[PDB]
């Protein structure tokens, strides 16, 4: 689960 | 760990922490997340 920006 | 300062980061490549130390890097040039990678 990539983080957001 | 494993993650010296041996060399810096990328260039268009921001960086932030998600939880302990989770420093996941924003790449710019393609907007984006990923954890280690371009540091070790
Ligand atoms: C805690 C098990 C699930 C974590 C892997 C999902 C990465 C997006």
């Amino acid at each position: 689960g990539p983080p957001p920006y | 760990f494993e993650i010296p300062d041996d060399v810096p980061l990328p260039a268009g490549w921001e960086m932030a922490k998600t939880s302990s130390g989770q420093r996941y890097f924003l790449n710019h040039i393609d907007q984006t997340t990923t954890w280690q990678d371009p540091r070790k």
